RNA sequence: CUAAAACUAUGUGCCGAAGCUGCGGAUGUAUACUUUGUAUACGUGGUAGGGGAGCGUUCUGUAAGCCGAUGAAGGUGUGUU
RNA sequence: GGGGAGUGAAAUAGAUCCUGAAACCGCAUGCAUACAAGCAGUGGGAGCACCUUUGUGGUGUGACUGCGUACCUUUUGUAUA
């Protein structure tokens, strides 16, 4: 049995978050929490939020023990972009997409 | 019924030693390549190496006819702007007899991974002695 | 027992109990056919070779049924010439099973 | 100045094969019991048997 | 009578892309590329139906050569001798006997030799 | 590659095409007898272009019929003609 | 933002809310892949993995190998740079 947590609509791109998600995939929950605690990346904060939520769901709704848990599944998907305009030189205009992601964590023994 | 291919796991390579003293180079090379490819076996399959091992001894006693000992040129290019390099047959035979058989035989084989794997079963030695006495080679009178 | 027979314009090397496909036949599914134009029989260091036929050799077989092979697709095309053409094909066969080889 | 052909999704992932992150050096300060970055003051001001800003 | 091209077009594209499984990149994903890939595959198959019969006869002739040269002849002389002895075994069966039964092939080579002399 | 694996002359074999033969199948035209069914024979590479025969799509009648919550259209796989 | 609880026939009917295709982007399993040169297929063909039967079966992958310079248009003529 895996317990899930979703963080939908993070204001970062999925390519930037997948780097942090690769660092904790398949590790024990305490070790992953340490890795996320001592990171200088911005995606580490959002991933730590989602992981903390998954541990709380596993222990409250399912009543599991925490030292036995693992980061069994984690993946990042793309969200919907925001379209903006950037004025360029000589009257030209560029299109800026501000990207979003969905983080999904699954914690299990 | 249908035509079966030879299984690489059932192939059995054998070991032979051939003496090169007083022999025309290309007329020996054709025999060596035919044995290396396996054309003499009824299980011959063009995509399988069903050939045999050959040991050449006295590689510095091989012969050429005509005036080729002085007139046959071997070329190389180092891939630098003027790096074409030239040598003789007779300078190369008293100094590196392995490369003469290497070139003569490798030119007579296919050109791809299986051809690279066939040329590995040829072992060329300048003198009368080889180290593969544990493999028990047969005297092939080519 | 390794005899050599002719059928459908081709030649086959058969043993007893073997099941094989040949070109379509007119015979009826469940009948029994006999090849009496035999080319060679080998029974173990005993080898009869026909010139062109072994005299008193028989090979009997049974007709299991008739069927079609899997679909082949024919495609003809001419580049830059506005010409394309396509076709399908399934070939008919008769399935025999070898019952006896006389020698 | 610019490409003549688009890049396949395989050659784009081959370039990113050096983009992975590594971990830091973390140790256990059994003077205090906590986890901290090696050679650094802890979150509350402890290092090798001394306390800053008591 | 307004006719919409939604279902039939989608089904045609789908059928073309189902015949391109295993191809690399856009050749199994993009309709424009996969369509040319399927047409070229059909052309190749039409030509290789003809080339298969040449390749297999070449293989039979090579195996018969290997078998005849162990029995003391070349391919040319064994085929000539068998034609002079009214033996009509074809090459597909001769290569089988060469690859699986050495005794019967020695019998055939002896028959050919006898025919030549 | 040198009494050739070159050149000239002669001979015996063999290899070699989607050519020809064998086996199975489809089709055009014309003929022969039933009187619409098969044989026989010749044919069946194609751009521009001419001729012939069809598939599928939306809508009207047939249709106040027939199928459908015991699951329609649509989407996604598999098998088969 | 989610996980339980609860409503409802239905909650991957939860408000960006019927159905939910494709391009595009992930995670998981199987096989292949770091001595080998080119329109990426096609004809062969070993091995491995999973289903199944007592297989001359099915599914996925594809070592090695013969052949092989995209499509449309316009041209006497195009892999055409
Ligand atoms: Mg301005
Ligand atoms: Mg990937
Ligand atoms: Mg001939
Ligand atoms: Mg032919
Ligand atoms: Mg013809
Ligand atoms: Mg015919
Ligand atoms: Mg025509
Ligand atoms: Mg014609
Ligand atoms: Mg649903
Ligand atoms: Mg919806
Ligand atoms: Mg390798
Ligand atoms: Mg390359
Ligand atoms: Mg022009
Ligand atoms: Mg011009
Ligand atoms: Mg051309
Ligand atoms: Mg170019």
């Amino acid at each position: 049995m895996e317990v899930t947590a979703k963080l939908r609509g993070a204001a970062i791109s999925a390519q930037k978050a997948r780097l942090v998600a690769d660092l904790i995939r398949g590790k024990s929950v305490a070790h992953a929490l340490n890795i996320l605690n001592f990171s200088n990346k911005k995606a580490a904060v959002l991933v730590k939020k989602a992981l903390e939520s998954a541990i709380a769901n596993a222990e409250h709704n399912n009543s599991l023990d925490v030292d036995d848990l693992k980061v069994s599944t984690i993946y990042v998907d793309e969200g919907m972009s925001l379209k903006r305009i950037m004025p360029r030189a000589k009257g030209r205009a560029d299109r800026i997409t501000k990207r979003t992601c969905h983080i999904t964590v699954k914690v299990g023994v | 019924m249908k035509t079966l291919s030879a299984k690489p796991a059932e192939v059995q390579h054998d070991w032979f030693v051939v003496d090169a003293t007083g022999k025309t180079l290309g007329r020996l090379a054709t025999e060596i390549a035919r044995r290396l490819r396996g054309k003499h076996k009824t299980s011959y399959t063009p995509h399988v190496d069903a050939g045999d091992y050959i040991i050449v001894i006295n590689a510095e006693q091989v012969q050429v006819t005509g005036n080729k000992a002085l007139d046959k040129k071997y070329y190389r290019h180092t891939e630098f702007p003027g790096g074409l390099k030239e040598t003789n047959f007779e300078k190369l035979v008293a100094h590196k007899p392995e490369e003469i058989f290497e070139r003569a035989v490798k030119g007579m084989l296919p050109k791809g991974p299986l051809g690279y794997a066939m040329i590995k079963k040829m072992k060329v030695y300048a003198g009368s002695e080889h180290p593969h006495a544990a493999q028990q080679p047969q005297v092939l009178d080519i | 027992m390794y005899a050599v027979i002719q059928s459908g314009g081709k030649q086959h090397r058969v043993v007893e109990g073997e099941t094989l496909k040949v070109e379509l036949l007119k015979a009826e599914s469940g009948a029994t056919i006999t090849f009496d134009d035999v080319l060679m029989v080998v029974n173990g260091d005993n080898i009869q070779i026909g010139a062109p036929v072994v005299a008193g050799a028989k090979v009997t077989a049974e007709v299991i049924g008739h069927g079609r092979h899997d679909k082949i697709r024919i495609i003809k095309m001419r580049r830059r010439k506005h010409y394309r053409k396509q076709q399908g094909h399934r070939q008919w066969f008769t399935e025999l099973k070898i019952t006896g080889i006389s020698g | 100045a610019v490409q003549q052909n688009r890049k396949s999704r395989s050659r784009r992932d081959m370039r990113r094969s050096h983009d992975a992150l590594t971990e830091n050096a973390l140790t256990v300060d059994q003077a205090t019991g906590e986890t901290h970055r090696r050679h650094h003051v802890t979150k509350d001001g402890f290092y090798r048997g001394r306390q800053l800003f008591a | 009578a307004r006719v919409k091209r939604g279902v039939v077009a989608h089904r045609r594209h789908k059928k073309i892309l189902a015949r391109a499984k295993g191809y690399y990149g856009a050749r199994s994903r993009v309709y424009r590329v996969a369509f040319q890939a399927v047409i070229k595959a059909g052309q190749y198959a039409y030509r290789d139906r003809r080339q298969k019969k040449r390749q297999f006869r070449a293989l039979w002739i090579a195996r018969i050569n290997a078998g005849a040269r162990q029995n003391g002849l070349s391919y040319s002389r064994m085929i000539d001798g068998l034609k002079k002895a009214q033996v009509i075994i074809d090459r597909r069966v001769l290569a089988d006997i060469a690859m699986h039964d050495a005794v019967a092939f020695a019998a055939l080579a002896e028959k050919a030799k006898g025919a030549l002399a």
